């Protein structure tokens, strides 16, 4: 499973 | 801020260049530039998406380009329909935050000395029964725009009653004005004429009504 | 022994309209078992491997859901490290990321893993400890600040040490009959002459899985590692790997020559030479 | 930045003439990911290939597996074809039976 | 894709600007797009304001100048999105639009835009104009009418309801010393058509719902 959790950017 | 220079001009067929600078507080910020004629009357459009970008083949006299925290529009084979209001628009990097520049005049060189068309109408009856006159004076088609207007009541100049707006573009590129004389319709039919007198870079023409006619 | 499951996420700029190439793929060990791109028909997460395709469509609509939210992030990222870089509108450029866990073989967690890249060079990584991140260059300090405010290492690591590990106990015992094999290399040698007085000896390994092998060539007893030319670990196409070592020897030396296989599936090392 | 591929041709079986057989491409080690490769049979392409999904290595290298099936003669010649951003011209390598 | 503006020309100082940008031929919630709002004052220049999105949720940004005072709404079921500017004070006296944004091209790069609102703010009391012909005074030919001691700014005339598609000239209002605006415009016509056919001007302010028509003879 890919992480399902939205980051923030760069 | 994002500053540019006031105004720029040019003979047609000629190249101008307009400008807009970052204020030099990071040297990796307003990467991504994008630019805006506004024509006056209406809402600004896009002529560059990205430096350099255009969003059709429509755009093919404008030309993007950017260096340090100057970023840059060329307007190639300028056309008298190019004189228009034009602003950048960027934002910093690591912000969301959009901002515009401060806008150029881009001004084109052109025909001489256009003089002033002018018409005078006396107060009608409809405002004489309410116990009013305005005397509309009006100045149609003229060009570079530096012009002037003053009133005489039977020769005697009226400065109390006058008011007056700035000249402003037609839809062509020449400009037009207006001005109303206020007066009562005891002073409309007691004065034997009324004359509005137009200056236009020194030449002067009157147009002239009577409460006779 | 031990046991891994790792995610491999490429994004590449198309200078003018065009939207960014994505690709996100899948393994377990040396095992790929799922995919995404960007520029195929279907815009969902597709199954790659026998065992993964009893999941139901509530594993479907998830991962779907997730590779998107991650192929969403790298265009915003693309166009913000343009930026730092200062760098023109003109070129395309890339971004890397690859995360994942290590499981031992009781099932317990060794370690997890997340890095970055930026047009192929590092730009920030997760430290051995998944509490703090090490910056590659000046461009990284910004992304390193900002990701320890926001305590990403934290919910990044609760995944890593958690979820991570549930799921690949999961697909292990799942696909046991096809992940947890071992298969020995299926060795040969061959001569080869290149001269009057000298042959090339080619020593093979075919058919085995997983990838990690050593071949070594010995005369009298000595290696011979400086003198040796090996191909690297190369893919057969059917979930089995291919690889070779060669010497040149002198007519007449070939017997003083012996080559040395080592993997997992060999019981102890296996010697061959030329007869 | 950039990277230069490693090639190499090969068969997934012990070529033996007149059995079925696949002929694999395996190109390795490039930077950037754009990348061009066909399989030639004498000198002709061929249009039946398959490829597999993008992937890269611990160096941030990219690595693919372009293949096709065919079958083994003595009359045939069978070759990859790459063209790369770091290759002045597109480099051709020979199957060779024993590599 | 149109996008249509509606709401007030004139706020009283300190109350609420309400202002609606309703969308045509394109989708609110497009995870391919971004709905924002510009303004234009002749002491400032362009200023943004704000945008609202939907990717799988509704984000905003807004801009600091304004921050504490905004907030963009979406409507999903009349496809609409609205601007609330509070506390109005004579600053916020601007030309307001709405614009659209999409991913393929970048942020700031407004691909489409509204029909711009003019909003005002004075304590001043709504007046609708005293219309008056002006008489063609026997030149040659053009007809005129005046619209006076008006306000709010924003008034549309025009001549026979439309019918009159070129030789029309709309003059910009004089703000008189009193707080006032007068207007006026004028049509070329010709001087042997003049003799029989009749020209209406139309005055239709719509601040005061004010709908008023002129002979002019
Ligand atoms: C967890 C999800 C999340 O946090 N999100 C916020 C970030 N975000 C996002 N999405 C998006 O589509 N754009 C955008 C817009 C609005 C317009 C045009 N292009 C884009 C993308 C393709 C760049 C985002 N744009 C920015 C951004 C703006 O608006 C202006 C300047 C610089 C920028 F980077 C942004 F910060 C976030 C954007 C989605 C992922 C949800």
């Amino acid at each position: 499973v890919v992480v399902g959790a939205c980051g923030v950017g760069k | 801020a994002l500053t540019q220079p006031p105004s720029v001009s040019g003979s047609p067929g000629q190249s101008v260049t307009i400008s807009c600078t970052g204020s030099s507080s990071d040297v990796g910020h307003y990467n991504r530039v994008s630019w805006y004629q506004q024509s006056p009357g209406t809402a600004p459009k896009l002529m560059i998406y990205d430096v350099s970008n255009r969003p059709s083949g429509a755009f093919s006299r404008f030309s993007g380009s950017r260096s340090g925290n100057t970023a840059s529009l060329t307007i190639s084979g300028l056309q008298p329909e190019d004189e228009a209001d034009y602003y950048c628009s960027s934002h910093r990097t690591g912000y969301t935050v959009e901002v515009f520049g401060t806008g150029t005049k881009v001004t084109v060189l052109g025909q001489p000395k256009a003089a002033p068309s002018v018409t005078l109408f006396p107060p009608s009856s409809e405002e004489l029964q309410a116990n009013k006159a305005t005397l509309v004076c009006l100045i149609s088609d003229f060009y570079p725009g530096a012009v002037t207007v003053a009133w005489k009541a039977d020769s005697s100049p009226v400065k109390a009653g006058v008011e007056t707006t700035t000249p402003s573009k037609q839809s062509n590129n020449k400009y037009a004005a207006s001005s109303y004389l206020s007066l009562t319709p005891e002073q409309w039919k007691s004065h034997r004429s009324y004359s509005c007198q137009v200056t236009h870079e020194g030449s002067t023409v009157e147009k002239t009504v009577a409460p006779t006619e | 022994g031990s046991h891994s499951m790792r995610y491999f996420f490429t994004s590449v700029s198309r200078p003018g309209r065009g939207e960014p190439r994505f690709i996100a793929v899948g393994y377990v060990d040396d095992t790929q078992f799922v995919r995404f791109d960007s520029d195929a028909a279907s815009q969902r997460m597709e199954p790659r491997a026998p065992w993964i395709e009893q999941e139901g469509p509530e594993y479907w609509d998830q991962e779907t859901r997730n590779v998107k939210a991650q192929s969403q992030t790298d265009r915003v990222d693309l166009g913000t490290l343009r930026g730092y870089y200062n760098q023109s509108e003109a070129g395309s450029h890339t971004i890397q990321i690859m995360y994942g866990c290590d499981v031992g073989s009781d099932g317990r967690f060794l370690r997890g893993y997340r890095q970055d890249a930026y047009d192929g060079k590092d730009y920030i990584a997760l430290n051995e400890d998944l509490r703090s991140w090490t910056a590659a260059d000046m461009a990284a300090q910004i992304t390193k600040r900002k990701w320890e405010a926001a305590h990403e290492a934290e919910q990044l690591r609760a995944y890593l040490d958690g979820t991570c590990v549930e799921w690949l106990r999961r697909y292990l015992e799942n696909g046991k009959e096809t992940l947890q094999r071992t298969d020995p290399p299926k060795t040969h040698m061959t001569h080869h002459p290149i001269s009057d007085h000298e042959a090339t000896l080619r020593c093979w390994a075919l058919g085995f899985y997983p990838a990690e092998i050593t071949l070594t060539w010995q005369r009298d007893g000595e290696d011979q590692t400086q003198d040796t030319e090996l191909v690297e670990t190369r893919p057969a196409g059917d979930g089995t790997f291919q690889k070779w070592a060669a010497v040149v020897v002198p007519s007449g030396e070939e017997q003083r020559y012996t080559c040395h296989v080592q993997h997992e599936g060999l019981p102890k090392p296996l010697t061959l030479r030329w007869e | 930045i950039q990277r230069t591929p490693k090639i190499q041709v090969y068969s997934r079986h012990p070529a033996e003439n007149g059995k079925s057989n696949f002929l694999n491409c395996y190109v390795s080690g490039f930077h950037p990911s754009d990348i061009e490769v066909d399989l030639l049979k004498n000198g002709e392409r061929i249009e039946k290939v398959e490829h597999s999904d993008l992937s890269f290595s611990k160096d941030w290298s990219f690595y693919l597996l372009y293949y096709t099936e065919f079958t083994p003669t003595e009359k045939d010649e069978y070759a990859c074809r790459v063209n790369h951003v770091t290759l002045s011209q597109p480099k051709i390598v020979k199957w060779d039976r024993d590599m | 894709v149109q996008l249509q503006q509606s709401g007030p020309g004139l706020v009283k100082p300190s109350q609420t600007l309400s202002l609606t940008c309703a969308i045509s031929g394109d989708s609110v919630s497009s995870n391919s797009v971004a709905w924002n709002w510009i303004r234009q004052s002749p002491s400032r220049g362009l200023e943004w304001l704000g945008r609202t999105y939907y990717r799988s949720k509704w984000y905003s940004d807004y801009a600091v100048s304004v921050k504490s005072r905004i907030t963009i709404n979406p409507d999903t079921s009349k496809n609409q999105f609205s601007l609330q500017l509070t506390s109005m004070t004579p600053e916020d006296t601007a030309v307001y639009y709405c614009a659209r944004e999409g991913v393929t091209m970048g942020p700031g790069a407004f691909d489409i835009w509204g029909q711009g609102t003019m909003v005002t703010v004075s304590s001043a009391s709504t007046k609708g104009p005293s219309v008056f012909p002006l008489a063609p005074s026997s030149k040659s030919a053009a007809l005129g009418c005046l619209v006076k001691d008006y306000f709010p700014e924003p008034v549309t005339v025009s001549w026979n309801s439309g019918a009159l598609t070129s030789g029309v000239h709309t003059f910009p209002a004089v703000l008189q010393s009193s707080g006032l605006y007068s207007l006026s415009s004028v049509v070329t016509v010709p001087s042997s058509s003049l003799g029989t056919q009749t020209y209406i001007c139309n005055v239709n302010h719509k601040p005061s719902n004010t709908k008023v028509d002129k002979k002019v003879e």
